[PDB]
């Protein structure tokens, strides 16, 4: 059994490795298929346990990954793509 | 009941000084701690909740830090209207419990 | 530096990953109590199979027990044991949808 | 280009026997490997893709395994119709290279 305290601490608003579809982060380019189709990024996750608060990023940075870009039939190539990640997260009020 | 040990009981300070009040919880309460300002003849005024988040309309010279068992209220630069008694309150478990308060007095 | 292609692939390829799941989702029937924490950390199937016809799914499941504070607002609370579903193994299985 | 090395080259087996065929890739190709059955003067039939997933309508006695560099195709109980040549193909990198093939023969 996991103690309530550790449950709370572990699920409290923080940066957590999250698997994000590339088409979300780049919905303008439908020409290419991406591979892999999803990447692992640190993003804000968790609960604040207050109805009027919400978990939000307060420090950001860019990370760069090699992704295969696939033109359906013509060909493919591995280039660099940059993605947003979250370095620090905070419970802040909604409005 | 969760016991809140506030300290110190009483301070003397001058306008402009930096004031540091501490509050200890007998048991882990996460970040769920509020700080109140209390002046004569008024109801207590909520300054800070969730440990560190300032209430709307509260000067930025008030800050709060800590999580779990040990907490701190700081007033970066004391102003005349800041002389009062300050209290902590945990709201993690019912019943919500208070510190005994810190009385912030003018130096003579 | 720069995450090499092979590593991006492997780390994203389907597997069980710590995921933050809202309790009200896992128990949408319960009406009186409010939960603290409101969300829990559970190993769950996540990531991409890299094939439109494949999807990632759990092939091995289990249960884990956690202490969750159950609050009747303005009245009180108790710390109750609560069990949640986990995913131990994930595999890329073909979808049920008709082939496109 | 990825080099696919398939073994054995040929093999003789009896009906009912278990048959095992291997492919090695020269570098990591993930799970993205197909297995084809090719009979003389016909179209190659896709048996398995993504390393271990049966194409629809392929009997269950066909199975696949592996990820990375080392893969295996197994036929649990051999049938007269299964005597053919089997090819592995990788589809991680273009061009999609093949293995030399393995001929499964009657005893």
């Amino acid at each position: 059994v996991v103690k309530f305290m550790d449950v709370y601490q572990r699920s409290y608003c923080h940066p957590i490795e999250t698997l994000v579809d590339i088409f979300q982060e780049y919905p303008d380019e439908i020409e290419y298929i991406f591979k892999p189709s999803c990447v692992p990024l640190m993003r804000c996750g968790g609960c604040c346990n207050d109805e009027g608060l919400e978990c939000v990023p307060t420090e950001e940075s860019n990370i760069t990954m090699q992704i295969m870009r696939i033109k359906p039939h013509q060909g493919q190539h591995i280039g660099e793509m940059s993605f947003l990640q979250h370095n620090k997260c905070e419970c802040r009020p909604k409005k | 009941d969760i016991q809140m040990t506030q300290s110190p009981s009483s301070l003397s300070a001058s306008v402009g000084d930096r004031v540091t009040i501490t509050c200890r919880a007998s048991q882990w309460i996460g970040p769920e701690l509020k700080w109140y300002q209390q002046k004569p003849g008024k109801a207590p005024k909520l300054l800070i909740y969730h440990g560190s988040i300032l209430q709307s309309g509260v000067p930025s010279r008030f800050s709060g830090s800590g999580s779990g068992t040990d907490f701190t209220l700081t007033i970066s630069s004391l102003q005349p209207e800041d002389f009062a008694t300050y209290y902590c309150q945990q709201y993690m478990y019912y019943p919500h419990t208070f510190g005994q308060g810190t009385k912030v007095e003018i130096k003579r």
